[PDB]
DNA sequence: TTTTTTTTTTTTTTTTTTTTTTT
DNA sequence: AAAAAAAAAAAAAAAAAAAAAAA
């Protein structure tokens, strides 16, 4: 057994720190992204995927909302897609967004 | 907040635009002080404050002048993370070309300015002037000039001729260009071309051309002049430990670059000689190509050591690669693990979770729920109080968790199901319990197996969790529609034993009341539980509409299944529980109670079963003695009658009398008889055999021994494993597979010996590799289908097409297994389904075919209905709501969003682990039919079939087919078509082997063109000791016979040339080579007269869906006519099809060994074999079509899945073909661009049609192609996919020239830039969101 | 609340059912406006499904009220 | 009978210890 | 010469030649 809520996270990758010897999580795999798809379930893994993993104002927002009392993830594009983004601008692509 | 995704390549405009200001300055921190000095490339006033809410000259501090650019220090005041986004730019001092387009392999610069790699690469790298608008000189545009003939061509027109050398040249070349005469020109010449490869490479440049076209980007920007800059956080600085300031990978690649730029722009305005400053602009073109992507053009430069350095594109590509990242794996928090532990007092929807583990999951909750009921306001207080274990905080948990949905998920979650979602109830100590009728769907053993808790944070995923994933809304799996939540191996024995008749036992004959006072008698002890006695139950059967009407009468029952009945809900009959429920019984009920009154009923029902057989199962206490294994007394006897029968098998094979391989298969199939033999005499033991009093004399019942009470129950192990208990245990098989000649002779009750033994370890452990590798083959074959059906998603409500497949029972060679039942349950019919009756139509047209209209269907019997499928659903990228059907996880017609391909994939997957790694005798009362039938009265006087795909189908009394066998060609027919054949007959029949030449009619044999000893041979075939005529094929004939074709002109009796019966021309027969012509001339033959006696696992899976190609293809006719046997002896024999409706153009090779089942000549249809063997798919598609080939692919897959024991229902299967092949081949050139070489997705061609025909244009036609699921999933629709696909950087540059729009379709798209998986919630999100715009 | 059966036909889709008892439930935990039927220790979000399948809450609903206090 | 075009089948290229660099 | 930091632990592209077809 081993439980985990806002331990230790990770050097470079930023997630919580993977492993039982250092306060892990279970490891959210790619099948069972697929195993959320297949229901309609979305926001739960929306929030599996950025609010849990990486979005360190995504985490503190949450935290703060549970804390207050408050039930609610915030509507936004995550930071990732942002640095994606502006990699891309490094090379003379204009990758935009639309409507 | 985003919509579809947009890719171009950038204009200088755009870049600057990118940016605040532009870095001058290579320079990174002072050395002495932090300063970033002015136009650093760390500079403070392009990229930010280094530290939060300041100024570099320190002026405002850190909130008053927020967001306030510092009119000395010239920076804003905000945060330092600013700094992670703020771009930059570096001016170029000349045009550099970008590398990215020049080698995109094949380079898109190369056809954009159709020049050879060398050459643009030589005036590139400063090695050659190309020449620019030649002009009135010998010169031309597209030439080139190395130094020499630069040199010339100065020397000879050097007045107004222009040439440069560099990436500049490269940069002017591309503002010489005008794409619409390209367009225009290169059309016309396609249209001229017929070279395919021509039309080819004039189509890729035509392609170029409609890409900038309809693309905003203009060719010039692939020469940069601006070189963007990465914000320097995303490019961090790392500092080392010391004063020096350790610049990362790419910043290198900056210093380079900037320093190499500055010198540059000092040689330009000191004008140096123009030999040193091109050296340089190769150097800045060389250091720009090494930023972009090192190690592509020359050889990479590295860091401090040999070892070589990274770049920007590297950021995009491999596992750090920013594509594929959020598919890898993210360690989520809130997690959890435990061992698993049986759940029984839980519910069906409770999930027993530790306390150690619920502190530390919902800790933050409490935080929340504490704090605000000010038992601890402050936070700190909060966890310290939490940490103390204060016991306020296990009641705040307790009304935390109150409901408050968990996921509970196993390791490998290939169902669907492996994600379902519980309530929490806290118990102590550490072990996750689980409900045990919910350990089905997860597969868990509770010998060690272990499953992970998240839980949802946000109110949208709270509702998620109790809504779309809740235990107890999952009572039927996604691929089959029948139960998941099914009484397993205890319940099912409690249940078993608590109904069985007993003959005679305590409170035998007696009345005693409804349920009640039964369970009184059991509980006291008075009657026993088996008691064959009436009792008053009452049924609330729902005879009237939605009507609970109540019948009560004395009915005959066991008082153990009186007390049972008090468990099943009202509305169900009686009779559901009468009989021994077994495990197949039971989950009749369970599902019988599902359909009759709705979900929640059956909820209470699974968890009232469940209850009620663990306690009458624990008060049973069937428990295994040994002595219950009872052995045959026959057994040894048997045995030894076998073992005398080898014997004498034996000693007669040394004799000689039969052979080594006779004697080995005679002995082996005695043993299997003698081991038939023992297992009847076990399995007879065992059932029944327990003979006692009845209060007057004895008779026997079925036992109760505990072996058999469990086989007959179906607990767990069925006859065959206690016949291996009791029985003997079979013949085992060698390693290799070829079966042991002697058996094992020695049930496991008595002892093994250690050869015996020895040998069972064999198929012990081939067993166990074999499951241990088909793990990771079922792995990967639900990789490759989730890859191509995730695509999909239920996007229309209805495509309002006619095209459905025809759904009928599906025949197995005489063996119909499915009926129309399940194969069109549920989906919705096409056309109104029409009665056998003519003019009465049953159902309308778009019905749903829910349980009462397939028992209409069954009443009228109706053998084929139109029925909708996926595989051809009128929509643009989503399938028809209507056209899918049900969802067979809820029962409903699938609501609009909820993902099919990822369920498909899966339900297409996870049963792939349990899948394995002369005559016809008439046996059913009906009428014979016949399909493509010609035949006629035969000499023999039974009948000839002269058609080639003749079948036999054995009409029911019922009009309705029920068997059906493929009657082979020259087949004797006992009788004919429309003569009742009742269940005996053996109408057909026909030689196993040969492939007789059978003349239709009679006439003298001739040999007309048949010469003997050029074309065939009077050999002695001393067989029979008679001399017989044997034709000679091309090789065995003569060469100068080759032309000289054995025909038969046969001759009547008249002696007139026999005419084919309705042909003009002479039946000569021309005979095959290496025939045996048994006839002699003179020999007046009779009707179908013979002449010349002619001579499972996951692999076959993948192999349907991969597309892959047979080895040996059966040959078809690609158009329908009158075959023709061409030119031969090149190798493979030439073959051409007249069409007798029309001309004769179609012609081909095929091998002269690939045996050919018709003649020279003979009117052959479309699709007909001109060989048989194995069946290709795509001819089939090539031919048949679409509505096709879907019914062979799902036809055969899913017999391989029903080979074993699962059942795939053939939606699934339909949705990854529709995937398979959604691409087209373009038939014409119709009225817009598409070209004929051109291959499109079958949508777009689609919808080129439907616009141009809705004005007066012409549509273009097609031929969709099928595709093998690994090449669907390497084309693509959508380039952020084929960039997780890896071929990154040919992804982007494809993509980026081609101004290639991108949907965000599909569930991988999304997930990787991160918005919301457009599937369910997401789906209704994203459409919500669009309505409010 | 076991089931949620009863709350599909009510919203059908049984997505559209998840934003919009989302949507009550929201406003039933930090925008006041208690629910408009008794609760039994159960949280916002139940109490949002148990007045869904009552019917007395929709989307249209929703929509309607929050459009009257927009123009308030 | 000779040349050119097209096919296809063959080949070749793509968490720990050690090594290289720096003081 | 010692210590510290970086990295290592079959598929397909191209082309020669053989065979088909047209002049
Ligand atoms: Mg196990
Ligand atoms: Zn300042
Ligand atoms: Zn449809």
């Amino acid at each position: 057994m081993h439980a985990r809520s806002t331990g230790s996270y990770s050097l470079v990758t930023q997630q919580p720190l993977g492993g039982k010897a250092q306060f892990g999580g279970q490891r959210f795999g790619e099948m069972e992204v697929w195993a959320l798809e297949a229901y309609g379930a979305a926001y739960t893994l929306q929030e599996m995927l950025t609010v849990k993993s990486d979005d360190v104002n995504g985490r503190t927002k949450m935290y703060k909302n549970i804390v207050d009392g408050n039930h609610q993830m915030e509507p936004g594009m995550p930071e990732s897609f942002n640095v994606l983004l502006k990699e891309i601008r490094s090379l003379g692509i204009n990758i935009e967004l639309e409507d | 907040e985003f919509d579809a995704i947009k890719i171009a390549l950038a204009s200088p405009d755009m870049i600057r635009s990118w940016s605040f200001g532009e870095v001058k300055k290579p320079e990174t921190i002072n050395y002495r002080t932090f300063k970033p000095e002015r136009d650093g490339l760390f500079c403070a006033r392009i990229f930010g404050p280094v530290k939060d809410y300041e100024c570099l000259c320190g002026k405002y501090k850190r909130l008053k002048h927020r967001g306030v650019i510092c009119e000395k220090c010239g920076v804003e005041v905000t945060q330092t993370k600013v700094r992670r986004e703020r771009m930059g730019h570096i001016e170029l001092a000349s045009p550099t070309a970008h590398i990215w387009f020049l080698k995109s392999l094949p380079s898109r610069i190369g056809l954009l300015l159709d020049m050879p790699l060398r050459d643009i690469e030589r005036v590139l790298y400063f090695e050659s002037y190309v020449v620019i608008e030649g002009g009135m000189t010998n010169l031309e545009r597209q030439q080139i000039l190395t130094e020499e003939q630069y040199l010339d061509a100065l020397e000879e027109f050097g007045d107004e001729f222009d040439a440069k050398m560099g990436a500049e040249a490269i940069q002017a070349l591309l503002k010489s260009m005008d794409l619409e005469q390209e367009c225009e020109q290169l059309r016309e010449e396609l249209n001229e071309t017929n070279s395919e490869t021509k039309r080819k490479k004039l189509t890729k440049r035509i392609k170029l051309l409609e890409a900038f076209v309809q693309s905003g980007n203009k060719p010039e920007w692939m020469i940069l002049t601006v070189l963007p800059v990465l914000p320097p956080d995303l490019r961090p600085l790392v500092p080392l430990d010391g004063g020096r300031f350790a610049a990362s990978d790419l910043n290198d690649l900056y210093r380079r670059v900037i320093n190499r730029n500055n010198r540059l722009k000092r040689l330009l305005d000191l004008a140096a000689p123009d030999i040193i400053v091109r050296n340089e602009k190769r150097m800045l073109q060389e250091a720009v190509d090494a930023l972009l992507d090192n190690g592509r053009r020359g050889r990479a430069i590295t860091g401090s050591n040999k070892r070589p350095l990274k770049s920007l594109a590297d950021m995009i590509k491999g596992k750090q690669g920013r594509f594929r990242q959020n598919l890898l794996g993210k360690r989520v928090d809130y997690s959890g693990r435990s061992v698993i532990t049986v759940g029984p007092y839980l519910r069906l929807h409770q999930c027993g979770l530790p306390k150690k583990m619920a502190l530390e999951l919902f800790k933050p909750f409490i935080y929340g729920k504490l704090e605000l009921r000010g038992l601890a306001t402050t936070i700190k207080a909060a966890k310290k109080m939490v940490e103390r274990e204060e016991a306020v905080v296990w009641d705040i948990l307790d009304e935390v968790i109150r409901e408050h949905p968990v996921l509970l998920n196993r390791a490998p979650t290939l169902h669907r199901l492996g994600i379902q979602a519980f309530e929490p109830v806290l118990i102590e100590g550490k072990a996750i319990q689980l409900h045990p009728l919910v350990c089905a769907a997860y597969n868990a053993d509770f010998d060690g197996d272990q499953m992970a808790v998240h839980v949802p944070l946000t109110l949208e995923a709270q509702l998620e969790a109790r809504a779309l994933m809740m235990s107890t809304n999952n009572i039927l799996s996604p691929a089959n529609g029948e139960p998941i939540i099914v009484p397993s191996q205890d319940v099912v024995l409690g249940l078993y034993y608590m109904t069985r008749d007993c003959v005679n036992a305590k409170g035998e004959g007696m009345v005693l009341t409804g349920p009640k006072e039964a369970e009184r008698l059991y509980r006291s002890g008075l009657a026993s539980l088996h008691a064959r006695v009436k009792v008053r139950i009452t049924e609330y059967e729902k005879d009237a509409n939605g009507e609970l009407v109540a019948k009560t009468s004395l009915k005959d029952t066991t008082v153990g299944r009186a007390i049972l009945w008090m468990i099943v809900p009202k509305g169900l009959p009686y009779s559901i529980v009468n009989q021994a429920l077994g495990k197949k019984a039971i989950s009749k009920m369970l599902n019988t109670c599902y359909r009759i009154l709705g979900l929640k009923p059956t909820v209470i029902f699974a968890d009232q079963i469940m209850y009620t057989g663990f306690a009458y199962a624990a008060r049973s206490g069937a428990s295994v003695g040994i002595d219950d294994m009872v052995i045959p007394e026959k057994k040894h006897e048997i045995i030894s009658e076998a073992e005398a029968e080898v014997a004498e098998i034996q000693e007669q094979f040394q004799s000689g009398l039969v052979t080594a391989g006779e004697r080995y298969n005679k002995v082996i199939d005695i043993w299997a008889a003698a081991n038939d033999r023992v297992s009847k005499a076990m399995m007879d033991n065992l059932q029944t055999e327990t003979v006692i009093n009845r209060d007057g004399q004895e008779e026997k019942q079925v036992s109760f021994n505990s072996i058999y009470m469990m086989a007959d129950s179906g607990a767990r192990g069925s006859a065959a494993q206690i016949r291996q208990l009791a029985g003997m245990r079979g013949l085992m098989a060698k390693p290799d597979g070829s079966i042991i000649e002697t058996p094992i002779t020695a049930n496991f009750r008595e002892g093994l010996n250690v050869l015996q033994y020895f040998i069972s370890t064999h198929g012990a452990r081939k067993g166990l590799a074999d499951t241990a590798l088909k793990t990771a083959n079922s792995g990967y074959l639900t990789r490759r289908l989730v890859d191509v059906a995730q695509d999909l998603v239920v996007t229309e409500d209805d495509c309002g097409t006619h095209e459905g497949i025809m759904m009928t029972p599906v025949i197995e060679g005489g063996d119909v297994k499915e009926p129309l039942r399940d194969r069109v349950l549920g989906r919705v019919t096409a056309e109104d389904v029409l009665k056998p009756g003519t003019a009465d139509i049953l159902v309308p047209r778009n019905t749903l075919l829910h349980e009462q209209w397939c028992d209409l269907l069954e009443e009228n019997s109706v053998d084929a209905v139109k029925v909708r499928s996926v595989v051809s659903c009128d929509t643009d990228f989503g399938v028809c709501a209507h056209c899918y059907g049900r969802d067979l996880a809820r029962g409903h017609i699938i609501n609009k969003g909820e993902a099919i391909g990822v369920i498909a994939a899966q339900s297409i997957g996870e049963p792939g682990t349990q899948l394995t790694m002369s005559s016809i005798q008439v046996k059913n009362k009906g009428s014979i039919k016949l399909s493509n039938v010609k035949s006629v009265v035969n000499s023999s006087g039974k009948l000839v079939i002269t058609s080639r795909n003749t079948e036999l189908k054995l009409i029911d009394e019922f009009g309705r087919t029920k068997e059906s066998y493929k009657v082979p060609y020259g087949a004797v027919l006992a009788k004919g078509d429309g003569e009742q054949v009742a269940g005996g007959e053996t109408v057909a029949n026909w030689d196993p082997h040969t492939m007789p030449v059978i003349t239709e009619v009679s006439g003298f044999v001739r040999f007309t063109d048949m010469i003997d000893g050029q074309t065939i041979t009077r050999q002695t075939d001393e067989l029979t000791g008679l001399s017989s005529l044997v034709v000679l094929d091309s090789a065995e004939r003569t060469a100068g016979g080759k032309d000289l074709r054995p025909a038969l002109k046969i001759v009547d009796a008249q002696g007139n040339d026999v005419l084919i019966p309705g042909t003009d021309m002479p039946a000569q027969y021309f005979l095959p080579g290496k025939a045996i012509v048994q006839l002699e001339d003179g020999v007046q033959i009779s009707s179908g007269d013979t002449l010349a006696r002619i001579p499972g696992g996951l692999p076959r899976v993948a192999d349907l869906f991969e597309a892959r190609r047979p080895k040996e293809p059966a040959i078809l006719a690609e158009i329908s006519g009158i075959v023709s046997f061409g030119k031969e002896t090149k190798g493979k024999r030439r073959l051409v099809i007249t069409p007798v409706d029309g001309s004769d153009p179609y012609e081909e090779m095929i091998p002269k060994w690939r045996q050919l089942n018709v003649f020279e000549g003979e009117r052959v249809e479309r699709g007909d074999v001109i060989s048989d063997g194995p069946e290709a798919p795509h001819d089939i598609l090539r031919l048949r079509g679409v509505h096709a080939v879907t019914r062979y692919i799902v036809n055969e897959v899913q017999d391989v899945y029903r080979l074993q024991g699962v059942k795939i229902n053939d939606k699934h299967i339909e949705v990854i073909v529709r995937q398979m092949l959604r691409k087209a081949t373009i038939v014409n050139a119709g009225s817009s661009d598409f070209l004929e070489g051109e291959q499109v997705e079958y949508s777009r061609v689609k919808i080129a049609n439907r616009e141009l025909e809705a004005n007066g244009k012409v549509g273009a036609t097609y031929s969709r192609d099928l595709l093998g699921i690994t090449k669907a999933s390497l084309a693509t629709e959508s380039f952020i996919s084929a960039a997780s696909f890896q071929e990154t950087t040919r992804v982007l540059t494809e993509a980026a020239v081609a101004g290639k729009r991108d949907e965000l379709r599909g569930l991988k798209e999304n997930v990787i830039v991160g918005r919301l998986i457009p599937a369910g919630t997401g789906y209704a999100y994203h459409q919500d969101r669009m309505r409010r715009r | 609340r076991v089931t949620v059966q009863d709350a599909v036909e009510k919203i059908g889709n049984r997505f559209d059912l998840v934003l919009v008892a989302a949507r009550r439930a929201r406003q039933m935990q930090v925008g006041g406006k208690d629910p408009l039927v008794p609760e039994e220790n159960d949280k916002t979000t139940v109490i949002a499904l148990r007045e869904i399948e009552e019917g007395l809450i929709n989307n249209q609903i929703l929509d309607v009220r929050e459009r009257q206090e927009q123009q308030e």
